[PDB]
């Protein structure tokens, strides 16, 4: 019955919520399902059809108070049930795409509808506006582990040549060694240039 | 009426509502024959069928004399009480309702039983005893946890990767920087 | 969303570090930076600044222990570890643990992070043979998780109450005591007409 | 035996950086842990971003100096007390923008809510009001097209109290939190009117806690794991801090 592709979407969702947390790193969030919520569109819409065919047989005069009065309740059920596993399903997903905003993008597209390609350009958007004005002093997109460390040995993982920085220049050689201050060098660290720490 | 602590966009409980309970029509029915698989037939007075959750119910609270009666669940039969209450720790509750918590929990909303809310308030407190001792016990897995994780619900499951995380990061943090 | 899962109710121990970090220590100092009657200073916001301008080598003083261990990176400080940090104070609070099941003894909230903070950035100023500090900190360790996993015998659909249970204790055991209590006082409320 | 010691007190009796600080620190710690999203430190938080703005330019006017004794720990330590600094802030306001996100059809619903005990100006700072004003319109934007689009009228709302679940998630006002009891913040327990002594000598406050109909008493100077409900007037009044 119709609530049984609306289950087979929020499977998928539980599977990418669990893929989020067990693998350490930021996934890639997994493809778009454009078909199973085509699917359910697709019933809603044959739904709402039950719905224009029962509100007119009332006047026709098929013993509505009754028969409708279960009918439209049980269209409008499965109605409720199906937005519940679309919203259940685009909000998990939402969850993710803001976490990449502060996480990597405040410092895969094909995967993305087009609504979501737009939403992650608008929400990160709205992340440089915060920082970019009052309680700018702080960089909101910066590190939650706590600053416990003061000058740090970072060993230099990738080639990446003489490079600016707000702080200062350094030349990232290939396994060369820097002893540096941990705050200058964290967004390499979080990029990925350095190693240690 | 829903309890807050039970969300809207909460995947679990958007599962937990997905499972079917036998009901029992009070009515004669046309049109939702698509219910017995068979759109052509009406519905039947006494019909004995099996609906979703979140469809069973709310046919349960309207119609005085409403749509469907539930009838006791294989899952809250007197044999699953009987083995709850001799060993909370050996059960494999995982094989009854992978959601039994969840489950349990809203069919106490759903009639208030103080009977069941006792049962499985035991149910609970015993085999989180246990989920201390597989969360804080941790390798420098075992036979005798993996046993264990495998007998566990999607609600204990949450519990049990949560506090072994806070076991294990305090560990990682006490025996090197 | 903007704060990451494993921090959305508690907090990290590195965070639990931080907390204690904030806390004044007695030092040594192995700099002079008082001026005499007859140059650089602090200008710090968070702590008070009249404590550090006015150090003289050898005379004890207090300063927040982020800044200790800031000093004594450098050879240019030596931490002195607080009273209960003494073989004599620990093994008392050793035998109140064996003596009062029923309790835990009156620790500090801080003893298990500032004892590993100390025992790893300075290892060289305790006045007692380290390696008897590490095993009766260890020792005290031991009795309280057996205190512990007795208590959690009684979660409640009400209140617990923990009465000198550290910081970091408290901080491993948020996610399953409140969690399980959670879900007590869920099934309980259900079952209210 | 004559007892002096009112007669020596008398006698003996003859805002700041370091302070705001430490109400940083307790409202880090209350957020992080509390479910309800706190109402916003307005005064100490415009305070704490101009001493974060004048510091940092103090600690480059310093660094000039060293162009031209000159030993640099003090730079040093006012470069790292930055660091320390703006990081509680950070984490403070990265932690209740997420509370913005979970409850946003909450807050909302207390903004169209004209006969409401709370307004949002009183809750949020002004980049949360921007926040939040602007998350939901690009989020309602999102899946109101995307799937809203397709549904009959009558379910095109995306914050439906009335329906077989209420859309509206508000936070779980009875969370487990824990507690430790400081009693009243001046160190004068004589003015507190809840605070009593018991049997022990040791005073406590008493709190009732209505589904179960039982008082407990939170001695002074110890921890608790209780309900967020029974806490919210002790905590707002500063009697209690979040463990």
């Amino acid at each position: 019955m119709y609530g049984d592709l609306g289950n087979k979407l929020v499977l998928e969702a539980k599977r990418t919520k669990q893929l989020y947390a067990r693998s350490n790193q930021d996934v890639n969030l997994p493809m778009y399902h454009e078909d199973i919520i085509r699917n359910i569109l697709k019933e809603v819409s044959n739904l709402r059809k039950n719905t224009e065919y029962l509100k007119e047989q009332q006047q026709l005069g098929m013993l509505d108070d009754k028969v409708a009065k279960c009918q439209y309740f049980v269209t409008l059920l499965c109605m409720e049930r199906n937005k519940r596993c679309l919203l259940a399903y685009q909000r998990l997903r939402t969850d993710i795409l803001d976490s990449m905003a502060w996480n990597n993008n405040g410092l895969d597209t094909n995967n993305l509808s087009h609504q979501e390609q737009e939403y992650l350009k608008e929400y990160c958007d709205l992340i440089t506006d915060l920082k970019s004005g009052d309680l700018v002093d702080i960089d909101l997109s910066g590190s939650l582990v706590p600053p416990s460390d003061v000058f740090i040995d970072v060993r230099v993982l990738k080639d990446a040549g003489e490079i600016q920085t707000e702080y200062g220049v350094f030349n990232l050689i290939k396994d060369s060694q820097f002893f540096v201050r941990q705050s200058d060098v964290e967004r390499l660290i979080q990029q990925g240039y350095l190693q240690k720490i | 009426s829903h309890m807050a602590s039970m969300g809207y966009y909460d995947i679990d409980d958007v599962l937990a509502d997905g499972t079917e309970f036998p009901c029992k029509f009070q009515y004669d029915i046309p049109g939702l024959g698509y219910l017995e698989n068979n759109p052509g037939r009406p519905i039947t007075k006494n019909t004995k069928l099996s609906l979703p959750l979140w469809l069973a119910r709310i046919l349960a609270i309207v119609g005085p004399v409403p749509f469907v009666e539930l009838l006791p669940p294989d899952m809250f039969s007197t044999k699953v009480m009987n083995a709850i209450k001799t060993d909370p720790v050996a059960l494999d509750l995982h094989s009854i309702n992978s959601h039994f918590f969840s489950l349990a929990i809203k069919w106490i909303m759903l009639f208030s039983e103080k009977e069941l809310a006792n049962v499985v308030s035991e149910l609970l407190l015993q085999r989180a005893q246990e989920l201390n001792h597989h969360a804080s016990s941790l390798s420098i897995t075992n036979i005798a946890t993996s046993t264990f994780l495998l007998k566990l619900e999607e609600m204990e499951k949450e519990i049990y990767k949560k506090s072994h995380e806070s076991y294990k990061d305090t560990k990682r943090w006490m025996f090197k920087k | 969303m903007s704060l990451p899962a494993h921090l959305q109710q508690t907090f990290s121990p590195e965070e639990i570090q931080f907390i204690v970090e904030n806390e004044p220590i007695k030092i040594f100092p192995r700099i002079t930076t008082r001026q005499k009657i007859r140059h650089t200073r602090w200008q710090l916001i968070t702590t008070d600044d009249k404590a550090l301008n006015n150090m003289v080598a050898m005379r004890s003083t207090e300063v927040v222990l982020w800044i200790a261990l800031l000093l004594k990176q450098q050879s240019k400080c030596s931490i002195v570890a607080p009273q209960w940090l003494t073989t004599k104070e620990l093994d008392r609070k050793i035998q109140y643990e064996k003596t009062h099941p029923d309790r835990f003894s009156e620790l500090p909230w801080n003893w298990l992070v500032l004892a590993r903070i100390l025992f790893n950035k300075a290892k060289d100023d305790f006045h007692d043979p380290i390696h008897e500090l590490r095993g009766k900190i260890q020792d005290l360790r031991e009795i309280r998780q057996i205190k512990v996993l007795k208590g959690l015998k009684y979660l409640n659909e009400s209140h617990l109450q923990l009465d000198n249970l550290s910081l970091l204790e408290i901080n491993e055991l948020r996610p399953f005591i409140t969690e399980i209590m959670d879900k007590l006082r869920e099934i309980h409320t259900a079952s209210l007409t | 035996d004559i007892n002096i010691d009112d007669i020596l007190a008398e006698l003996d009796k003859e805002v700041s950086p370091q302070q705001d600080f430490s109400d940083l620190m307790k409202s880090w710690k209350n957020e992080r842990c509390s479910p309800e999203l706190l109402p916003y430190p307005h005064q100490l938080m415009k305070r704490l971003l101009n001493r974060i703005s004048m510091q940092s330019q103090l600690i480059e006017n310093i660094s000039m100096g060293f162009l031209d004794n000159e030993s640099k720990l003090p730079l040093l330590c006012m470069e790292t007390e930055l660091e320390r600094l703006k990081f509680v802030i950070r984490s403070y306001i990265r932690c209740r923008l997420s509370k913005i996100d979970k409850f946003s059809l909450y807050l909302r619903q207390l903004n169209e809510d004209e006969n409401s005990l709370i307004s949002l100006t009183d809750l949020l700072s002004k980049d949360e009001i921007k926040y939040h004003d602007t998350h939901s319109l690009i989020w309602l934007k999102l899946v109101n097209d995307s799937i809203l689009k397709y549904m009959p009228e009558e379910l095109q709302a995306i914050n439906d109290t009335e329906g077989s679940v209420n859309m509206i998630d508000e936070p779980d006002w009875n969370k487990f939190v824990f507690i430790h009891v400081n009693g009243p913040p001046d160190g004068k327990w004589n003015e507190d009117p809840l605070l009593q002594e018991n049997e022990f000598g040791k005073p406590c406050y008493t709190v009732t806690i209505p589904d179960l109909k039982e008082e407990v008493e939170l001695t002074i100077g110890s921890i608790y794991v209780m309900r967020y409900e029974v806490i919210r007037d002790l905590l707002r009044d500063d009697k209690v801090a979040l463990i």
